[PDB]
């Protein structure tokens, strides 16, 4: 009872949201190099036997709609759920191409009371995004 | 007979709260480069938190920014693993 | 190297 | 040649961000009760993140609030492990 | 190099701050049961060979002073550092008996560049405190 | 049971 059951018929979905180009209103830069990440993640999760879905350049409304829709799928035959977010961010926030959305809005769709076919199963969110604007200068070892 | 609605989530953040996260225009982001390398090497052997700890070490030790702007030069990053998991996770 |  | 200044910290929080944390007036807090039990049972064997995962399961499964106020009754808790550690931590050499 | 070196001459300090009684002008309740936790922690960490220091009912200024002084000690012969905070809280904040203190102020004293004799060693903060006022209603399994 |  100490390890999650990972021998359901399917490992589960791996949704990759890859935001590279942002509207001028956001004041955000283009994220050169993110397609390398998106391709690397798709291959990595394919080798782990996840059903990978890559989505590119989603608005904040599209992000919320995609996550709502995924949370309404029947995951009963899936062991787990993975979501990877590649975008700009600040603390608690990820950017759609047209502006910010609270990470809690995304993850709430998957709470144990709201996505019953994932209750008891691991829900992994991998977040490549800034969390603010502090720099770590490091210390010599 | 109940579990918490927030249980069984893991948030693998690329950087600590409050910090920038670094991305290389040729190689991809430091965190995702490291995460994919460690999953490729260790997903058939190690538990996920231990894989993520190796990702933390790889990002912290092998990367340092290079910038023509001194303000952004020679900077470092540590990822941040946030686990509300209740069991060990092995991908096999 | 760039920031997000 | 350098490491981040924020590396090698572990924050073992009793509860998820935004939430209350529960404490029993006779037995102590649910999280510290469970942490001390799991350290006693497993510190000579398991790595610390795996001990904290057992703490998460103990708090999540074995505890549920009892209150005469229905608004506070039958509530649950999950602790939150925040690791910036770069190595495995074992309490035996 | 996959595991921290824990065979220094001393495991390290375990500082336990146990706040039970709060000034009534804070609006905070007494934390009945916290002495059970503090005694349990003292015994558990004594058995792990930590040098345990218990402090009770510290004001916010006393918490900051204690942590500053501890971070100024020579930890060269210690493998690790542990701090346990038992108090009220909200997100990002722990309470002294007389009011709130930011958790970041406490942990910043131990940053790799500010506490050099702990650089490269694990710094564990164990926090029993609320992080807001949400309740988890749970889901039946 | 009480909250913190």
């Amino acid at each position: 009872d100490n390890s999650y059951k990972m021998d359901y018929p399917e490992m589960g979905l791996c949704i990759i949201i890859n935001n590279k180009n942002f509207h001028k209103s956001t004041g955000m830069t283009s994220r050169s190099g993110t397609d390398v990440d998106a391709a690397n993640l798709r291959e990595t999760f394919r080798n782990l036997k996840y059903e990978v879905r890559n989505k590119n350049d989603l608005t904040r409304e599209e992000i919320v709609e995609l996550m709502r829709d995924v949370s309404k799928e029947d995951h009963s035959k899936r062991s787990s759920f993975v979501c990877v977010l590649l975008s700009h961010g600040e603390e608690g926030i990820i950017f759609g191409t047209n502006g910010p959305v609270d990470l809690k809005k995304i993850t709430n769709f998957f709470r144990g009371d709201r996505c019953r076919s994932l209750t008891g199963k691991p829900k992994l969110f991998i977040i490549q995004a800034c969390r603010g604007t502090e720099l770590d200068c490091g210390i010599e070892t | 007979h109940k579990i918490p609605v927030e249980a069984d989530f893991l948030y693998a953040y690329s950087t600590a709260p409050g910090y920038y996260s670094w991305r290389n225009s040729k190689d991809g982001s430091w965190f995702i480069q490291s995460l994919c390398a460690m999953l490729k090497q260790y997903a058939d052997k190690l538990e996920f938190m231990h894989i993520l700890t190796r990702v933390n070490r790889k990002v912290a030790t092998e990367f340092e920014s290079f910038s023509f702007d001194a303000t952004f030069h020679a900077k470092k990053q540590i990822p941040c693993i946030v686990s509300m998991l209740t069991k060990e996770l092995y991908f096999y | 190297d760039e920031v997000x």
